[PDB]
């Protein structure tokens, strides 16, 4: 009864125990950086299921005690470089190296976004969000 | 792309967290926090398939007796992990097994019996109590660790081979 749970970005949610005095933004710090989010190109929102408008927008170093009971959302900045991954079946003609174990690439998949190319035995290394600045 | 709702059972301190942050960010969490309800969302590659893992990590503590019914319905994979440090676990396992096959109405449920924390000299569980015990369900057993990484993979990849060969 002690806990806030916070929907997180990409569909993802969280629920944490609330230690008073601290903020929002100590509470959702490790929760973000395991997901592969930057909390940097994030804001915290409370639902509002009233009319009008579905959230509203709330400081990160709020005391989150001051909120427990309600519904929290984490979603990232309006336009940051993060997206999720698009791969593909891809054969190295040329002799290639893998992205994350560094050993011969021969039969691998690649991502059509960020170039992230890597053995099937690795693709669990890959971060969890796709990074595009093109 | 096929999404896979996936759920990690256990007891309190079996690695249930530790098992899917190495999943997730290929990193080890040492110091211990006990998870309440942490939902994961990553995109694996199983068998040149790319698919998306939508993991929920669970909460091993008895206090939830009730969101526990909920979230095992909706599951369409379990990992019913035990820590081979504590042989209380072990036998945990068939209460997972039961409540879950109880919310599922269908003893043909995919899961797969993954044995954790396999790199601590303090093992009480060997590895023919669990083969037999997997027998006994008819499900894989993996032997895993949270740490050495030692087949981290290949506990969600049967598992999600499991929901394959149970649909078609
Ligand atoms: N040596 C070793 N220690 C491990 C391994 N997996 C987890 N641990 C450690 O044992 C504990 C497991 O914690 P955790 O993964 O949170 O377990 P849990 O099942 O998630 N706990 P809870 O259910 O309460 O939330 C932590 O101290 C973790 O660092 C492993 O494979 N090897
Ligand atoms: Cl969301
Ligand atoms: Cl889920
Ligand atoms: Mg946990
Ligand atoms: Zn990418
Ligand atoms: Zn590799």
């Amino acid at each position: 009864s002690n806990t806030i749970r916070v929907f997180l970005p990409n569909k993802q949610r969280t629920v944490v125990n609330v230690r008073n005095g601290m903020s929002l933004h100590d509470c959702l710090m490790k929760a973000l950086k395991v997901r592969g989010l930057q909390p940097e190109c994030c804001a915290v929102f409370r639902l509002l299921h009233e009319h009008k408008g579905k959230k509203a927008r709330l400081d990160w170093n709020t005391d989150a005690a001051s909120l427990i009971g309600e519904e929290l959302q984490v979603d990232f900045l309006d336009h940051v470089p993060l997206t999720t991954h698009n791969f593909a079946r891809k054969t190295f003609l040329k002799l290639a190296f893998c992205d994350i174990c560094q050993k011969f690439l021969l039969n691998g998949f690649r991502c059509q976004t960020c170039g992230y190319k890597f053995h099937e035995h690795c693709s669990t290394k890959v971060p969890t969000m796709c990074v595009d600045w093109s | 792309m096929t999404e896979y709702k996936l759920v990690v059972v256990g007891a309190v301190g079996v690695g249930k967290s530790a098992l899917t942050i190495q999943l997730i960010q290929n990193h080890f969490v040492d110091e211990y926090d006990p998870t309440i309800e942490d939902s994961y969302r990553k995109q694996v590659v199983i068998d040149g398939e790319t698919c998306l893992l939508d993991i929920l990590d669970t909460a091993g503590q008895e206090e939830y007796s009730a969101m526990r019914d909920q979230y095992m319905r909706t599951g369409e994979g379990f990992l019913c992990v035990f820590a081979i440090n504590n042989t209380k676990s072990f036998e945990d396992i068939h209460h997972y097994r039961e409540q879950i096959k109880r919310v599922k109405d269908s003893e043909d449920v995919p899961m797969v019996l993954v044995g954790n924390k396999s790199d601590l000299p303090s093992r009480t569980v060997d590895t023919k109590q669990a083969q037999d015990l997997a027998r006994s369900y008819g499900i894989p057993f993996i032997e895993t660790s949270a740490k050495t990484r030692q087949g981290v993979d290949d506990a969600f990849y049967t598992l999600v081979r499991e929901i394959r060969k149970h649909k078609e």
